[PDB]
């Protein structure tokens, strides 16, 4: 939930 | 995992993982090559660099578990790539919040062929 940095 | 690390960002910034760091510089998200274009783009690099460290460990889907003792960030004991992977997420997250104030929208989808130059870890 909500990231791929 | 990225599940920790994207909750992570967001309770230290205020700002979603995704978009405004997946895509941010020439380090933050996919990718690593060229110049950090800011300090906020340097803590991307540095994270890069920090996983880089752990090559025998899977950075986004092994999963940790962290805690917060009263604002601090707390990996808690799991296995070794686990602690390994929670310390260089907390700097980075804690990086993050150091550079708010220079973060940049026009840093934002930074297009590829802008990003020149090699820079060892
Ligand atoms: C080899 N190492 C590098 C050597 C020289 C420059 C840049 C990099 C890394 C650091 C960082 C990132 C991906 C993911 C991983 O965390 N690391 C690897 C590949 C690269 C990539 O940018």
């Amino acid at each position: 939930f909500l990231s791929y940095k | 995992s990225l599940l920790e690390f994207g909750k992570m960002i967001l309770e230290e910034t205020g700002k979603l993982a995704i978009p405004s760091y997946s895509s941010y510089g020439c380090y933050c998200g996919w990718g690593g090559k060229g110049t950090p274009k800011d300090a906020t783009d340097r803590c991307c690099f540095v994270h890069d660099c920090c996983y880089g460290n752990l090559p025998d460990c899977n950075p986004k889907s092994d999963r940790y578990k962290y805690k917060r003792v009263n604002g601090a960030i707390v990996c808690e004991k799991g296995t070794s790539c686990e602690n390994r992977i929670c310390e260089c997420d907390k700097a980075a997250a804690i990086c993050f919040r150091q550079n708010l104030n220079t973060y940049s929208k026009k840093y934002m989808l930074y297009p590829d062929f802008l990003c020149k130059g090699e820079l060892k870890c």
